[PDB]
């Protein structure tokens, strides 16, 4: 079979991941490329424990604590982002450069 | 069942159960009542605080052991460390009450963020697993990141915050696809000290993916110690968010993270030494080059000791370097726990001038000898202990991590250590060539309005526990090595 | 195996609005007009496009369902081993289900879940 | 056989179980269900209407195969009315008039 | 308490065996193996019985007894992080077939479980009767769960 | 315990084109709600894979958590924007994106030269008495649950601290 190709995918979800991460003019939409970040990093896991670990499922629970991790943060912003759009009424980040 | 199993192995972990039932306890009482009092608060943080280390004192004679089933790893290296990360916490926590009450905010909201952290970078430590090597930095970013925008007005806080958690989230990602990699091609091992067994297993400690998860790794440890092109996140940061909590990070976030970093190449990946060799030289000669240069060019105080910080971590990188065998270890420490005094004093005096006279900018700090000559002469000190200055504790800690670099042969690492010691003596002096002019005319309208007031404040006793350590330590650097060499 | 069955059904059920689409296409007809395209505003001609932006104090309940997803998830693999261990998972879950309710104490007496 | 399946019926038993309770379920008992709805209609209390609807949800595939082959269209006054041209032989024994909720019984449906 | 619990008889001739489980538990199908019963509530107390071929015609055939049922404990019945021991094993033969009934704990750093395993060989297969019980009831169930170990039975097919 | 060879392959490659197509919607549409929408896409790809492997718990607590994240996501998005915007429609192409296309093509290179290196069907032959599992723990869900309530206790409790923690900061942040 070719199940590899599964870590191939996660490589390029990787980097997509972090083109999304740095051409992001909106906030929002850079949380949602660190989540895709965070879901190939779980893809690398869950495939690594479906080859290497089928007993202990060591993988999988890193992969759930993975998830707790990623929705915390999804949990702190947009919270930090509603901070910002209360003070600022704007998203941009770019275009925040007063510390420099 | 029993319960025992893991009752026994719970009291291993007592001094974070006192800092969980101390943060428990905070909450349910700011929740039940509905009036707020500082003096209340102070007690539990401190209580909490001088509590952990009382029971930390008490399990220092006991033997080594690894609990929770390969989760939490207690032996004579990671105490020092959790010792430092709660003498952080300790002189952390009256920088922290008195400012973010001036502010008119909440602060029990912020002393549970900081004693979240610093119970995140106890466990940071000694975490002898790959997934708490994960959650419990998890534990200490994520408070860092509702921490520094916890001002929630300023318009320097909300993009320092997002700076924060947008580099943040670049690391700690990149961290755990290193995880990811290593774990994977090793045998489905994440135990610390099995994966170089596991590694030997599979026949893999050769294979080409090794060397993404080290480089991986490597990078996602620099981001959070801030060495090299890893630093760009530190100084805006340390600009845009609240003086007690950019202390906290200087101090506490390098600490866990250099115990993280000393347990992640030792244990884990001796077998492939001259690659993070290699790695570790590079991050800390572009530390100190890039961190030393770019301080003397700063009007901002916050910012120039943030390029200080990420220049003197690169002298501390030069103990992981030479390694365990000239001493290296042992230069660690007995410079961190001296960096620790030098930040904290250094901050308390800038809490203080800000607090009564509202400022941030370097020019504002002329005159300050004439107003306060007490508070002038002890950030002074500070800052003289910070550039290795002869009487004062950082020129013995700089002469102690050059005798093991120069003992290993690295003429090269401790050239340019003492040439950027040399650049380091403009700033730290600059300082006090603006608080030592008498003229009227160049003297701010923010220090001429000074009032010092017949008080004592709790800031200025957390810093006489300090200046009074910079310098009176200067002797006392025979006692605390024979602690740090005892270790292995 | 007890997993294609699932995958069969996942692939038919996806199908199925595939061929009502395809159904209706076939069938239907079309007599697309500019009146007829326009949005539905009750009668009147609608303003600008929609869009609401409701507050932040009422929307602050979904900060709190992610956490509270997270925590019933962690649940569930404890319920599954509860009774092959014993008291040790009951004391274990014991501090997960405490600061489950001392979370939702706190979102209650700040009033994140008031509207 | 196969590991897995244990003391399973012979197929022919099988087959004419199921035979039979095909035939009671899809060409049986929907006839008879549809007449218990259409009779009584009105005589139902709120059980009778209950098991009523329960045995419809139960056998409703059975009964979408004879609704389209039956009508339950209401008949003419007279029970002499054979064709719509036809004429009533005395147009006074019909009962007209029939009333409603308020002031009729069942007799009036 | 009035007479003892009642057992129900499953009796296989296709496959040709024949076995007595607790009639308070259900069928169930066990990964892979040919029969299976389980407790309706608690968990891990289960029987379950798998055949593998084999050119044997009897566990004689095996070697020695002591020997094979440890080597079966170790390599095949057991994972390798299960810490394994044997506290008894029994031989019964009726209708000239042996019956090798041994039971034996397995004891994983998680959780530990204890077994009553019943070998037997005839007709080209090789029978591996299991009874499970988590190790915490054990003493309560061991009688109970030994009147099935001690009713498997294997005839001509 | 698997699916057919030639029907595991296919879905294989169905569910990574799905993937791509998702994720290429995420970083290239301009609207936060379009780009959100892709990202369910690719968290229901995603699932998939978990599911097609073995992961069966993992499938549905990603389902679930992520499926409530992208909600809130899609909240906040339309609450922290300006109007609608449906003509705004893949955003421009600067010299900054193109840089960093090259830079990304370039780590994905350097990461697929050494998937492509590696045997990582000799890797599985080496962990042979890894792969045994305990032969009472039919349910997986079982093993995972046994696993993360005595394996993993620290980390069990560490994330009970850190959800709690976020909870009160997203509550005390957030708050008007
Ligand atoms: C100038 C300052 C230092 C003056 C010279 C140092 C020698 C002092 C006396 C001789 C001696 O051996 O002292 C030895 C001292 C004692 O310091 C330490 O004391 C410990 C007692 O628990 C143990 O004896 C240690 O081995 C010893 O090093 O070493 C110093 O570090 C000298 C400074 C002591 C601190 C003063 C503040
Ligand atoms: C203190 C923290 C909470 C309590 C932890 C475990 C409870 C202590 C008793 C455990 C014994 C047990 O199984 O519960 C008994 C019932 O006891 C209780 O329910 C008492 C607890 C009351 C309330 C606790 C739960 C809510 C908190 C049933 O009796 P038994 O004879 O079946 O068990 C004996 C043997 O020890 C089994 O291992
Ligand atoms: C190194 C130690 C750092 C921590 C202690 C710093 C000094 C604190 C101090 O001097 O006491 C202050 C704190 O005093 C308290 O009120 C709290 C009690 C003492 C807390 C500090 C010491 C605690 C540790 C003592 C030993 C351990 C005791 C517990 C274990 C037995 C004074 O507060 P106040 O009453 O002036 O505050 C007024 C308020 O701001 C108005 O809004
Ligand atoms: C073991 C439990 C130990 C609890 C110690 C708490 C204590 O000493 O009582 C405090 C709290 O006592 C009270 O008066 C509150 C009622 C009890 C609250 C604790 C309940 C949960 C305990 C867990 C003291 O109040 P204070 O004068 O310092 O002001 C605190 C106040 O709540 C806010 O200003
Ligand atoms: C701001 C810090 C300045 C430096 C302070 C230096 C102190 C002087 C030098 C002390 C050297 C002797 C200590 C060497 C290790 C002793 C190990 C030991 O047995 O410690 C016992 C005592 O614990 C301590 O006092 C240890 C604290 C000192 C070591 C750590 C100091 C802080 C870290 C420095 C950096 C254990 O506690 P217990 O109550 O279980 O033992 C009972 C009895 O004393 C022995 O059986
Ligand atoms: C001999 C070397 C003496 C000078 C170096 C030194 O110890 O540091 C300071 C000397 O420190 C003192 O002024 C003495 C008080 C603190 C004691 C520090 C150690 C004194 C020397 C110890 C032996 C050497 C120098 O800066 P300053 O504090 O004089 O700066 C001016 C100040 O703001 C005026 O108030
Ligand atoms: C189930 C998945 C269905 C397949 C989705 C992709 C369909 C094939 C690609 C077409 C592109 C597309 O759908 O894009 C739309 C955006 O796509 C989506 O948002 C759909 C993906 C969300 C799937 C949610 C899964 C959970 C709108 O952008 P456009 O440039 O095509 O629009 C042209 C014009 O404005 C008319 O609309």
């Amino acid at each position: 079979m070719i199940l590899e190709h599964v870590l191939v995918l996660s490589a390029f979800l990787f980097s997509i991941g972090i083109y999304g991460l740095v051409t992001s003019r909106n906030l929002v939409r850079a949380l949602m490329c660190l989540e895709l970040i965070l879901n190939a990093v779980n893809l690398n896991f869950v495939t690594f424990s479906d080859f290497f670990d089928s007993r202990q499922l060591k993988g999988n629970i890193f992969s759930i604590f993975v998830i707790a991790i990623a929705a915390a943060e999804a949990a702190i912003g947009p919270a930090i982002v509603s901070s910002i759009y209360r003070n600022r009424k704007s998203i941009r980040i770019n275009q925040s450069n007063l510390l420099n | 069942k029993a319960f025992h199993l893991l009752l026994f192995d719970g009291s291993l972990i007592f001094p974070e159960c006192i800092l969980i039932f101390g943060l428990i306890l905070l909450l349910m009482i700011d929740s039940t009542s509905d009036q707020k009092d500082i003096p209340w608060l102070y007690f539990i943080s401190s209580t909490s605080l001088v509590m952990s280390i009382t029971a930390l004192l008490f399990r220092w004679r006991e033997e080594p052991m690894i609990s929770f089933s390969g989760n939490f790893q207690t032996n004579n290296f990671n105490e020092i460390f959790q010792f430092l990360i709660l003498l952080c916490s300790t002189l952390c926590i009256p920088l922290s009450v008195e400012y973010i009450e001036c502010t008119e905010m909440a602060l029990t909201e912020f002393l549970l963020f900081i004693l979240t952290a610093t119970l995140g970078g106890m466990f940071l430590c000694g975490a002898n697993d790959l997934i708490t090597i994960f959650v419990a930095p998890e534990c200490f970013s994520l408070c860092s990141y509702l921490l520094s925008g916890y001002t929630k007005k300023d318009v320097r806080s909300n993009e320092a915050t997002t700076k924060y958690l947008l580099m943040g989230g670049a690391s700690s990602s990149i961290l755990v696809h290193g995880f990811s990699w290593l774990y994977g091609s090793s045998g489905g091992e994440i135990e610390l000290q099995e994966i170089v067994n596991g590694l030997i297993n599979t026949q893999m400690y050769n294979s080409p993916g090794i060397s993404i998860a080290l480089i991986f790794i490597t990078v996602g440890i620099g981001f959070k110690l801030s060495p090299a092109p890893s630093h760009q996140w530190t100084p805006d940061v340390y600009e845009g968010s609240p003086t007690p909590v950019v202390a906290f990070l200087s101090v506490t976030s390098k600490v866990a993270a250099s115990a993280s970093a000393t347990r992640i190449f030792d244990i884990p990946f001796y077998f492939s030494s001259n690659e993070w060799h290699l790695l570790l030289e590079i991050l800390a000669i572009l530390s100190m080059i890039l961190g030393n240069l770019i301080a003397i060019t700063q009007t901002s105080m916050k910012r120039m000791l943030a390029y200080s910080s990420i220049g003197q971590i690169g002298y501390v990188i030069i103990g992981i370097i030479v390694g365990d065998s000239n001493d290296g270890y042992a230069s660690m420490i007995t410079y961190m726990l001296f960096y620790i005094s030098m930040n904290l004093g250094t901050f308390a005096c800038i809490v203080l001038f800000g607090l009564r006279t509202g400022t941030d900018n370097i020019r504002d700090y002329a005159g300050l000898y004439t107003k306060d000559p007490f508070l002038a002469l002890s950030l002074a000190l500070c800052l003289l202990s910070l550039g290795g200055l002869p009487p004062l504790a950082g020129f013995f800690g700089k002469i102690y991590l050059f005798w093991c670099g120069w003992q290993a042969g690295l003429y090269f690492l401790v050239l340019i250590g003492l040439l950027t010691s040399v650049l380091s003596i403009y700033y730290y002096l600059k300082i006090i060539k603006l608080l030592m002019t008498g003229r009227n005319q160049e003297i701010t309208p923010h220090v001429r309005n000074y009032r010092r007031s017949p008080l004592r404040s709790k800031n200025s006793i957390e810093f006489s526990m300090i200046v009074c350590v910079i310098a009176s330590t200067i002797p006392g650097i025979s006692m605390n090595p024979i602690i740090t060499i005892a270790q292995d | 195996y007890e997993y294609d069955i699932f995958w069969a059904f996942l692939i038919i059920s996806s199908v199925i609005p595939i061929l009502a689409f395809l159904f209706s296409g076939i069938l239907a007809p079309i007599s697309k007009g500019p009146e007829k395209l326009s949005s539905y505003e009750s009668g009147i001609e609608p303003m600008g496009d929609a869009w609401l932006q409701f507050r932040i104090r009422y929307y602050m309940f979904a900060l709190v369902f992610v956490v509270f997803d997270v925590e019933t998830v962690f649940l569930y693999p404890w319920a599954m081993s509860f009774d092959i261990l014993g008291v040790s998972v009951f004391i274990e879950a014991l501090i997960f289900v405490l600061i489950l309710i001392v979370g939702l104490v706190y979102a209650w007496r700040k009033g994140a879940l008031e509207w | 056989a196969v590991t897995g399946v244990n003391n399973q019926e012979d197929l022919i038993w099988v087959l004419l179980k199921a035979g039979v309770v095909g035939f009671c379920y899809f060409l049986i008992m929907p006839p008879i269900i549809m007449n218990w709805l259409r009779i009584r209609w009105y005589r139902r209390n709120l059980l009778e209407m209950y098991f009523q609807f329960m045995f419809v949800f139960i056998f409703f595939p059975g009964i979408l195969v004879w609704a389209p082959f039956l009508n339950f269209r209401k008949f003419p006054r007279d029970p002499t009315m054979k064709y719509p041209w036809s004429k009533p032989e005395n147009p006074s024994e019909v009962k007209g008039g029939f009333l409603k909720y308020p002031w009729a019984t069942i007799e009036d449906y | 308490k009035e007479t003892p619990e009642r057992y129900t008889a499953f009796v296989d001739k296709a496959d040709g065996y024949s076995y007595v489980y607790p009639s308070d538990w259900r069928e169930f199908d066990f990964r892979a193996h040919d029969s299976a019963f389980k407790d309706r509530y608690l968990q891990l107390q289960n029987v379950r019985l798998s055949f593998i071929p084999t050119d044997k015609n009897d566990v004689h055939d095996l070697g020695p007894m002591e020997d094979v049922i440890q080597t079966l404990v170790k390599n095949i019945l057991a994972a390798p992080n299960q810490m394994t021991d044997i506290r008894e094993i029994q031989e019964r033969s009726v209708d000239g077939k042996n019956y090798w009934t041994f039971e034996y704990n397995l004891t994983s750093p998680n959780f530990s479980v204890t077994h009553f395993t019943t070998l037997a060989i005839a007709n080209g297969r090789y029978y591996t009767l299991t009874v499970s019980a988590n190790e915490r009831r054990w003493k309560r169930y061991r009688n109970k769960l030994k009147v099935v170990a001690d009713s498997f039975k294997v005839f001509e097919i | 315990m698997d699916l057919p060879g030639p029907i595991h392959d296919f879905l294989l490659v169905f569910l990574g084109s799905g993937l791509i197509l998702g994720a290429l919607g995420v970083v290239l549409f301009t609207n936060p709600i379009f780009s959100a929408f892709s990202l369910g896409l690719v968290l229901v790809c995603i699932s998939l894979f978990y599911i097609l492997a073995n992961s069966h718990f993992v499938a549905s607590a990603q389902l679930l958590i992520y499926v409530g994240a992208i909600n809130v996501l899609i909240i906040f998005s339309v609450m922290f924007m300006s109007g609608p915007e449906y003509d705004k429609k893949f955003q421009l192409w600067t010299v900054g994106d193109g840089v960093t296309s090259l830079v990304c093509i370039s780590l994905f290179v350097s990461l697929i030269s050494t998937i492509l290196n590696t045997s990582w069907y000799g890797i599985i032959w080496t962990t042979k008495s890894n792969q045994i599992l305990e032969q009472d723990l039919i349910n997986a869900s079982q093993q995972i649950g046994i696993h993360l309530s005595t394996d993993f206790f620290l980390p069990f409790e560490l994330i009970s601290i850190i959800l709690l923690v976020s909870l009160i900061g997203a509550i005390a942040v957030a708050r008007q």
